């Protein structure tokens, strides 16, 4: 969806995606 | 929109599993956040999108849930994590806070 | 860094007006807007008002009404609020809030807090 | 310390069908999915099909698509596989795979394996 | 799709060192690759995940590196309990895609 | 195993043109672009134009735009520039840079650098001179950069000093080196001073006497 | 265009000390910074991205904080291996803009130089114009000046000086000043000398010349 508190954009040097096989919030 | 928190008062020993409920009323997507306030100070943001994490936050905290039912879980307690927790909602312009939930210790 | 400071607290004769103003320093306005939040003594937090940059929605909480007019100064990046027709239960602590979510992370920047009390 | 067991196999004439299903024991089916991995005699491994958690994300290989049906029954941590119109060059040892990476080191578990022979 | 090409299946050694296996893809996959090892009769076993990493249990002498085209595996301490076959693997979405294998023997 | 290496670069003389190539080996150039950063001789870093993959939008700098042209190649993964009307302050070292961020971490690789000089002076060999110990060496009117100085055919000798080259008047460089020595054992080792110049292979040796 | 500035341009802190460097933006960068590091004679290496995360391989004594338009970096328990130059990059579109650079060093107690004997030139005389060398060695701190008195005369706009980088053994420097004079001028006059000044020296010292031997 889209809220007025979140802007729509995408920095060209970063790829927005998540691998389904890895759980995020880890390093 | 009326928003309620079920577990008004919780307690546990040094290291347990504690669960909190932030069941809303209306229909919202994954738009929710949690705040932790220590006495005599200002709140702090903990998680957003009901599943993500903040920066510089211990990995024990881990939210879950979707649609309407939302839960928060802690793997281990430690004495440092005694505070009050509020569950928020930031859909559209207005924001309505929760009701409150206090966690204590027992020796 | 970014800091928020407010002023105007003090005792007030019940039935008399009072003015609140939040000072914003360390950034430039005209991005998303601000909020006012208060906390009753010993109770939970509660939402009050909202003001975006320039003329926008001025949505108020149902517990209060048009007696809580809020406006932004045209010259500087300050927000004003008018208090009047107070009650005995309006004593609380008023914070200053400005939150907006971007594509890289969250921003919170909570205020400091001032005390307002009513008595005789 | 979980274990997996598959039941099935035998001799099946061209056409007809077969029944094999590796049931999940020692753990609770939650998040992620399961895969079926073939192994021709004396050749390399090969991926066949994937089933996600509830009912979604069902994909097939190029040489199997449109022939095999895989689904998971409700309330049971079992995966059922059905094939129609069996032919030659399809005799191999079938495994069951479950692998995901999170937190600490990786978790992966492999089944025992069953033999299927297709001839007259 | 994605097709993985490996080094020639014939590889010989004399309990020496510096045996190299290559694995070249045909698209853009970043650091998502793992290597397996299968005993002649057994089930496959994981060796390393997220190339340029390691696994708890292996007796060291295993490493790799690369970015989007070429990933290599080296031993340099080949004892006589490594004989078997090694398979590439890629995991960038639902479903995997194995390579073709490479057998290591002993030169007499 | 990325090994970006670039070639080219030499004396250009004012008002001329040059071409550089930065071939990409070890990967496939299919996603994102390659940059070009220039470092002045002893100053901070600076940015120069960039090119996106497959002849896409290109942005130039502010002090260079209007005189530089950039493009890529199809059969071989290379990038090129074609400059003209160079002034005297465009002498620097040019790097080949490429980076992009992904969910698995960062990605960045750097080249090696080619030294480009713009001036009006013919190449010349060094002229070594001796320093009296009543111990050192000296060069004078050597062009262009760089030069190498070695003592006693190797070893640090525990106290050698190599002062940086200073742009002497006119258009030729100059530099000197000194060696600390104990008051005793004078002349018993026969210290030697060796210089080597790559653009003009001279390799002249000098013997010093007290 | 975005302009970046670094508040400190040179630092000098002893080992086991806390240092800080601040990078300030111009309009807005929503936490999209990155800090580099360039040792002399090498290529820069990435250190921190997104102003909070840490690249693999970096030790645990590097950390930094970020905001809208104010970023800082902190090094705890400084070790004598981090003497380099630190930049402040940004990336928010197709292109980057680097900062200016900051140098950090190591401090120690003061010391005094050891002026040597300055040999005249004869082969330079035979070839043409002559040159002579004023040389210092192993002094601290760097700040010092030199001047010459040829028959008690001051020269303006005729000499250049060079200084080496900080030594990696005892944290000291070196100096060398030269002068170019014509063949005809050196034939006349008799007396020339080197005059040096140092804050670590109680009084300026004088070194004479030697002609004929």
């Amino acid at each position: 969806n889209a809220n007025p508190n979140v802007d729509p954009n995408a920095n060209p040097n970063v790829d927005p995606n998540a691998n389904p096989n890895v759980d995020p919030n880890a390093n | 929109i009326q928003m309620t928190q079920s577990p008004s008062t919780l307690s546990a020993s040094v290291g347990d599993r504690v669960t909190i409920t932030c069941r809303a009323s209306q229909f919202i997507s994954r738009w929710l956040a949690w705040y932790q306030q220590k006495p005599g100070k200002a709140p702090k943001l903990l998680i957003y999108k009901a599943s993500s994490l903040e920066s510089g936050v211990p990995s024990r905290f881990s939210g879950s849930g979707s649609e309407t039912h939302f839960t928060l879980t802690i793997s281990s307690l430690q004495p440092d994590d005694v505070a009050t927790y509020y569950c928020q909602e930031y859909t559209s312009y207005g924001r309505t806070f929760g009701q409150g939930t206090k966690v204590e210790i027992k020796r | 860094q970014v800091k928020l400071v407010e002023s105007g607290g003090g005792v007030v004769q019940p039935g008399r007006s009072l003015r609140l103003s939040c000072e914003a320093s360390g950034f430039i306005f005209s991005t998303y807007g601000m909020h006012w939040v208060r906390q009753a003594p010993g109770k939970g937090l509660e939402w009050v008002a909202v003001i975006w940059f320039d003329g926008s929605n001025i949505y108020y909480a149902d517990s209060v009404k048009g007696r809580f007019t809020i406006s932004r100064d045209n010259s500087k990046n300050t927000v004003f609020m008018q208090m009047d027709s107070l009650r005995a239960e309006d004593t609380a602590v008023y914070y200053c809030h400005r939150n907006f979510y971007d594509g890289s992370g969250p921003f919170d920047y909570w205020g400091q807090g001032t005390l307002v009390t009513v008595s005789s």
